[PDB]
């Protein structure tokens, strides 16, 4: 009975979005169709967390698309689930941005986010309560990264108090997509540490490294990683969704998560990832998930905790499992690297569990780590951008757009600011 | 019209795979007293 | 002498399970899959069936010849092995032992020429086997790891040259041209298109270059065979697809099967719009679809283990037979009633039978997060079942078919943080209590008029199955996994007994007279055993080919059944031993079973769901 | 709840660890799918002191098969028992060793130790209480040899005080497979002699002599000379794995064994060997099993104890057999053959009865001798090792893999020590 408000931006969000809620409809026993074939009392017991009820037995999902150009949606209307949405939650310009987030934050944008206002209040008003909003995009793309900042900004002006969580694909490490990356990213962090309430930092090298290595896929394309993403966006909030022995929602992770306001970027990671050669071989428990789940090579973002401190981390459990072996893992992993751990916070973990484990999984577990070590993140895609704003470099394309160039140094300095910060609770001493 | 090609059996296969039971074959088939290694 | 009147299965979970043979004026119009074998049985239930067993593990892949042979596919065991049978003979015709893993799908030529048998893991093979002698092509290779969904045949384009097989696998389609003359295969990739769903059926025009594929999206998508591309898309049938087959006459109709149980025609032409409207809608998730009864039926399958008749002329629904779907753990008989028989699974249902024509008297289902019905009791008007989360549920008996009502539930009876579920629930004499074993083996004796617990009984260390009350205010457990068992008091107070075997037990019955008593070993040995005495009377060796798992007991105390992991169900008397009757029949290591109060009558069940009624006569 | 960590190491070393497996799971009842199918209790009673429990049922062994070249271990793979290892325990590099010691110790042996050393840790990590280490191999290998002895010194290093037991294949008398096992060997025993805390020496045409003569086989396989190496494995953990009317562990064994910390090579046999023409004819008794055993020609190593005297030996009966009997008939066999057995030493035979027969038989019973007969072949050995040294042929290879001169020299000293201790306790006198 407390809603959740989904929207997709961008090519990027609206794939990742596609395959989160195919995900959640295959939890829920929700075909393509919208009708309830799970033959369980639990799956339609919160569904309305996530779908709204037709005339008929038809559930449709409380999801909104933004796109600039129509082919995405396209291809999401064609895809498996593609029926489920709603065609009016389908907003979509005509001329997509050109990986300019000026594009997709000033100019084209402008004109379509009233409809995505009109459409996204239109939802929130039908919700009996409101937990709030996710928005799943992807930083370094233009209408992904400036629709979703836009949006993002109009919905913290009109519910501040609802919660805002956000999954964006930060631009990755090595291999960079697209070159306006750098510019796209700096932008887009600048309007997420204001606006967003809780943020999620993804990168698609760290999601090929954990695919290629824990998983030891030949081929993983892009709808792997989306399974991925979906897997972690739905562990995230199965305790809403699902009854818990210690349930905990989305604003009690936020609580016991964000230290300071400011910090609120997570590193997160889904276990077990177990390859199919040893699906068998390995074992389902509790310290078996632990461990896996504080490999570095588990976390979704490129940064590894090994190099900074972990200031909070709550992990997520589901399944049949003893609460004490899960306090008494989480307890020893702290003891045992109390050196990754911060000092002046005796305990950095927040343990929940829930009563129902993913289908095909007996026991599962989602983490979500805030650590100064995402501030290495940050400040190679400062990095990066600075190189590219020192010679001005397709600083033409965002300037024609009409935003000043104050607007790149303002937000870069907004972005040093967080990496300051990070670095700070990196190394501040108890007393 | 249709070409034929004999099915082999799953255990020439499982013949192939084994070293020791393909030598062991071929013992039992080198000759005909006691078999050389007749016992797989 | 065991005479098998009726076998009760269907693997819901596949696609196909139960199909129609065409054009059968003799018997087994059906053919169904329930397990290792296949029940090929006719149209009409209170008939003989025969029981198509060449196998050894599950069957991954059923084909029909449009009418003059079946054929069921193996799975692992290093035996994954293409059987091909045949109506008339009822024998295995040719056995294909060339696929390493299991066969994903299997599917036989419009003219019934060709057989197309396609694996998944560490060789992916399209072989092609003329129904004369054997293959034709080895292979196409495919890739390690891509599920292979399912499979059709063209009807056209049968030159001899060339035969195009369309292959759904994951989110893929495959045309592979194959010519048999010179043994070649093509394989192209149809070009989708932002155009992904997972397709559940494949079906030709019958003029071709016009593929339908039934989507789990509730759409059929029109594929160009021509072009080997997606040409259009059309919802048909909210809830999904399922089955699909083509019109019986048709002008270019199609009949669609969905989820919802709506059954819809279906015809490319039309315009983009549809506004679905069924003109038949059968309980559950149609699988299986096709035509029988001179044509006159529709015979659709159900994912929970119906089949139904639906005539062609006036669309009347007939119910054919039910299975139970799951592993089905327990059998039960009211006391004193021989015509109600319930049977429990590991999925939470539990169904309760008139054994007079097997129909559904009633249902009980339960969420799966309930465990699963590991023990069941019959009343008068109750279905007592135990469950996995050491629950045990009491529902008002109904009739006709309908979920029954939940009227009580012990809560927490055998649940103590080592061992849940309780398993071997039985009833006293007359009706005076209820005696429940845990998993763990506490024995726990409660109150029927007020379900207040009256004794924990707590020596066994390992699972109970097969407690048995005596004749008077006294019990005695099996206590499996601790090769022991014991005769207990309901005064809390253990009266000697406790004798020991050598290998761990399975089950144990309590013979009509209140000194015998059978206990059945995984080492496949049926133990005979006297109150009186402190060692087993005698000990049968290999009753069974592999372990035992179940023993029952008639109620005049002459014979006892055992069923065991060999799928055959064998008579012993009570103190001669030997064999009265033997026969196998279920598709599965036999889980459980039940005598009939009266002299003629046995009801067993396994693993696979199948359901084996029996006349002792 | 004692465990053992297996380990396989070169081609021989993986063939005769694959059918030692196949071996223990036929004798606890375990099917090539891991499923325990073996219809006794005993048999999972210490099921774990091998195995794991995976997922299901299933069994995983406690193996980890170390080479250079992935075709042996991909014929293990596809063999019959391929499918219980754990994928991950599966060791390779890519290009194997050339026979040489240099190039498994030194140059190639280094980088696949970091991960043999790292699956090692895994499995004895995951151990509740270790009896110690099991690793199989050949002298006179390349691969086999050179990461056998590296992996033996760390493991060592790691876990000084955990039971260190070797099945190395020394290089045969008469037939030799390659020209280089004579350094393979001088290297390597080296090694042995350092680290190993107990070593079980095998030959292959010690093999062939008791196949051929005692077995009657005429043309024996290597998988013949495995299983025989397999039976002997199993037997001589057997009293850990069940019940014991006088049970004798890997620790008391060698205790009772080992005089001298240097002094811990052992020849092994296996009782009963019957030729199918005589199985019906022969009748089991502890005396016959007791005659079969100390026959010369019954031991595996082409050493034969006649020449030697006997420092000490323990045998571990299997069966529902008397300990007067078997008593008597080793008390009688010392009386009879005292000119055989060392005089300082009253009594020279550690007897131990396990209760669980293997498969097949009624009763068995495993060899394991200390004498000093191991001299003549370390000095075989070495009679060739100096004639190749002399002239220093093929010494370039082992030079040009980065080892001094001096290494060989101190390896054949060492080996020469050796051989001089077995000789002053061969000949030493009581007072
Ligand atoms: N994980 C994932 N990442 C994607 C997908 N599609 C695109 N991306 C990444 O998202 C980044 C930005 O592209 P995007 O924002 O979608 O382009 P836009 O929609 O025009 O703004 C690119 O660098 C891609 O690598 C997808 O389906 N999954
Ligand atoms: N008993 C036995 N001996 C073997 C087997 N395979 C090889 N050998 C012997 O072991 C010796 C060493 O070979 P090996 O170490 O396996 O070669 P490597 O793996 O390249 O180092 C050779 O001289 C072979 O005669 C086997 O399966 N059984």
């Amino acid at each position: 009975m407390r809603e959740i408000v989904h929207i997709q931006g961008g090519q990027c969000g609206n794939q990742i979005g596609a395959k989160f809620w195919e995900v959640v409809s295959d939890e829920h026993g929700i075909d393509p169709t919208g009708t309830y074939h799970g033959d369980s009392d639990l799956q339609l017991e919160r569904i309305n967390v996530y779908f709204n009820e037709a005339t008929g037995g038809r559930y449709v999902p409380r999801a909104i698309l933004m796109d600039l150009e129509p082919g995405t949606m396209d291809s999401v209307r064609s895809g498996p689930y593609g029926q489920i949405f709603r065609p009016d939650n389908f907003v979509f310009g005509q001329t997509g941005a050109g990986n300019n987030w000026a594009k997709g934050h000033y100019t084209e944008g402008a004109e379509l986010i009233d409809s995505v206002l009109d459409v996204v209040r239109k939802e929130a008003e039908s919700c009996d309560c409101l937990q709030g909003f996710q928005v799943c995009h992807s930083l370094g793309g233009g209408t992904g990264s400036g629709m979703g900042t836009l949006l993002i900004s109009k919905i913290r002006e009109e519910y501040p108090d609802r919660m805002m969580l956000t999954f964006s694909v930060v631009p990755s490490p090595k291999v960079s997509d697209t070159v306006v990356e750098p510019y796209n990213a700096t932008l887009s962090v600048h309007q997420l540490v204001e606006n967003a309430d809780e943020c999620m930092v993804l990168d698609n090298e760290a999601l090929y490294d954990i695919c290629f290595r824990t998983l030891k896929l030949t081929t993983p394309t892009f709808g792997d990683l989306n399974h991925l993403i979906s897997a972690v966006m739905s562990g995230i909030t199965c305790c809403l969704r699902f009854p818990g022995q210690l349930n905990a929602d989305l604003r009690k992770l936020a609580v016991n998560l964000i230290p300071f306001p400011r910090l609120h970027f997570f590193m997160v990671g889904f276990t077990p990832l177990t390859s199919r050669g040893s699906q068998q071989y390995r074992a389902l428990t509790v310290p078996e998930l632990t461990q896996q789940m504080w490999d570095a090579k588990n976390m979704m973002c490129a940064a590894d905790p090994r190099h900074g401190r972990y200031l909070t981390a709550s992990a997520l459990f589901r399944g049949r499992m003893s609460t004490k072996e899960v306090d008494e893992q989480m307890l020893n992993v702290q003891n045992k690297n109390s050196s990754y751990f911060v000092e002046w916070i005796p305990n950095n973990v927040k343990s929940s569990v829930c009563d129902i484990p993913p289908k095909g999984l007996k026991m599962s577990a989602t983490f979500i780590g805030n650590s100064t070590a995402i501030q290495e993140m940050f400040k190679r895609v400062s990095e990066q951008f600075t190189a590219m704003f020192r010679r001005k470099a397709f600083l033409h394309w965002y300037t024609g757009e009409g935003m000043d160039e104050m607007e790149f140094t303002e937000a870069e300095s907004n972005m040093n600011d967080l990496v300051s910060e990070y670095q700070q609770y990196q190394d501040a001493s108890a007393e | 019209g249709f070409r034929n090609v004999e099915p082999l059996s799953r255990q020439e296969r499982a013949a192939a795979r084994d070293k020791d039971l393909l030598e062991k074959s071929r013992l039992q088939a080198r000759n005909r007293l006691k078999q050389p290694e007749n016992v797989v | 002498p065991l005479v098998l009147r009726h076998i009760a299965g269907l693997n819901g979970q596949m696609f196909g399970a139960m199909r129609s043979i065409p054009n059968s004026r003799g018997p087994y119009n059906i053919a169904q899959i329930s397990g290792v074998s296949v029940i090929l049985g006719n149209e009409n239930n209170l008939a003989p069936q025969f029981t198509l067993r060449g196998h050894d593990d599950v069957i991954t892949a059923f084909a029909m010849s449009h009418g003059g042979s079946m054929l069921a596919t193996g799975q692992k065991g290093s035996n994954s092995d293409v059987i091909v049978w045949d109506v008339a003979a009822c024998a295995p015709k040719y056995k294909f032992q060339e696929h390493d893993v299991e066969v994903a799908t299997v599917s036989f030529s419009a003219d019934d020429r060709l057989l197309l048998s396609a694996s998944c893991f560490t060789d992916a093979k399209l072989y092609v086997w003329d129904m004369a002698t054997g293959k034709i092509v080895a292979k196409h290779g495919l890739e390690p790891g891509k599920r292979i969904t399912c499979s059709a045949w063209s009807p056209a384009l049968a030159n001899g040259r060339a035969y195009t097989c369309a292959t759904a696998a994951g989110e893929e389609l495959a045309l592979w041209t194959v010519d048999p003359f010179t043994g070649m295969v093509s394989g192209q990739k149809v070009v989708l298109g932002t155009v992904r769903r997972e397709y559940t059926s494949l079906a030709f025009s019958a003029d071709g270059a016009w593929l339908y594929g039934g989507t789990t999206s509730a759409d059929v998508v029109t594929v160009n065979v021509q072009r080997a591309s997606v040409q259009m898309t059309h919802p048909v049938c909210s809830g999904g697809v399922g089955a699909l087959l083509l019109s019986p006459d048709g002008g270019g109709a199609c009949l669609v099967g969905g989820r919802d149980g709506s059954l819809s025609t279906f015809n490319a032409a039309g315009g983009a719009w549809r506004e679905l409207r069924p003109f038949a809608k059968v309980p559950g998730c149609v699988t299986s679809l096709s035509l029988s009864a001179d044509g006159g039926a529709f015979l659709v399958g159900t994912a929970q283990g119906g089949v139904y008749r639906l005539d062609r002329t006036s669309l009347q629904l007939h119910t054919i037979s039910q299975a139970q779907q799951g592993q089905l753990t327990a059998v039960a008989f009211a006391p004193g009633q021989p015509e109600a028989v319930a049977t429990s699974s590991t999925d939470g249902s539990i169904y309760v039978w008139s054994t007079a024509d097997y129909t559904l008297q009633c249902r009980v289902q339960e969420p799966t997060q309930a465990g699963g019905a590991l023990c069941c009791v019959l009343t008068r008007d109750a279905v007592i079942s135990g469950w996995g989360d050491g629950n045990i549920r009491c529902h008002a008996r109904a009739a006709g078919g309908a979920t029954c009502a939940q009227m009580w539930m012990i809560p927490g009876a055998h649940a103590l943080a080592h061992s849940v579920g309780v398993t071997a629930l039985r009833l006293s004499n007359g009706g005076a209590f209820l005696l429940s074993g845990g998993m763990g083996g506490e024995l726990r004796v409660w109150d029927l008029r007020s379900r207040e617990m009256a004794a924990h009984m707590k020596m066994h260390n390992s699972r109970i199955v097969g407690a048995a009350v005596m004749a008077d205010d006294k019990h005695v457990a099996a206590a499996s996994e601790d090769r022991t068992w014991s005769l207990w008091d309901v005064g809390s107070e253990r009266v000697r007994t406790t004798w020991r075997g050598q290998s761990m037990f399975r089950g144990m019955a309590v013979s009509a007279d209140k000194v015998s008593v059978v206990t059945v070993t995984l080492d496949r040995k049926i133990q005979m055993w006297d109150v009186r005495g402190p060692d087993p009377r005698w000990t049968k060796v290999e009753a069974h080919g592999k372990e035992v798992g179940c023993v029952a007991s008639d109620h005049r105390g002459a014979a006892f059944a055992t069923g065991g992991a060999d799928q055959a169900v064998r008579v012993w008397d009570w103190r001669n031993g030997g064999e009265v009757g033997g026969a196998a029949c279920h598709s599965a290591p036999v889980a459980a079973m039940a005598f009939s109060p009266d002299d003629a009558g046995l009801v067993s069940v396994a693993l696979d769901g199948s359901t084996c009624f029996w006349q002792l006569t």
